[PDB]
């Protein structure tokens, strides 16, 4: 969607600019060097010559980001080789229009279609719906106060 | 036989496309230095 706007934007800014006219009124040798004068090769060197990829997530726990560095010559999460990469979508709008469509975020408590509409488009979530291995809630950090 | 009646209609015709140009644009695009420096040889060349 960004690079959608970016685009439509240099090209209002490209026809402006025609608008405007019409009417008024390449490290080859920089490699060499380096190997003539460093001879000494480290593993943060060769990713420098393309982009990187910053993912931080920082928290209140402590004022440090967590910084994750993704290669850039491989098709992997966050990679930009051969266009669009993975973007973890088609998963979310679908429950918004299910929890929006009668008012109730909890989703036990909606229609027949809306239930069967979720266990289509998720086939993990039809494990939760028939009720099987009964636990009290969701708490995932149960075993402190259990042992 | 010959073509010497629409010289007149030439003419009007490109005046009012002059006009129109200088109202509305600004030539800018329109090679304007080239068709003079070829004409400033031309008038002394094609005449004599």
């Amino acid at each position: 969607a960004e690079t959608r706007i970016q685009e439509n934007n240099r090209d209002v800014l490209e026809l402006i600019k025609r608008a405007v006219n019409i009417v008024n009124s390449l490290m080859e040798w920089f490699d060499i060097c380096y190997a003539q004068l460093v001879s000494g090769d480290t593993p943060a060197d060769f990713w420098k010559r393309r982009p990187l990829s910053i993912v931080p997530r920082h928290y209140a726990e402590s004022p440090s980001p967590l910084i994750v560095v993704s290669y850039n010559g491989s098709s992997a999460w966050g990679g930009r080789i051969t266009g669009s990469p993975i973007l973890y979508h088609s998963a979310q709008a679908i429950i918004d229009a299910a929890c929006i469509n009668a008012r109730v975020d909890n989703p036990q408590s909606l229609h027949v279609t809306a239930r069967q509409e979720l266990v289509a488009r998720l086939p993990f979530l039809a494990n939760v719906l028939n009720n099987q291995t009964p636990l009290p809630a969701f708490k995932p950090g149960a075993e402190m106060f259990l042992n | 036989i010959d073509i010497s009646s629409g010289q007149y209609q030439d003419r009007l015709i490109s005046l009012i496309a002059l006009e129109l140009e200088h109202r509305r644009q600004n030539v800018t695009s329109l090679p304007i230095a080239a068709v003079v420096s070829i004409h400033d040889s031309v008038m002394l060349q094609y005449e004599r």
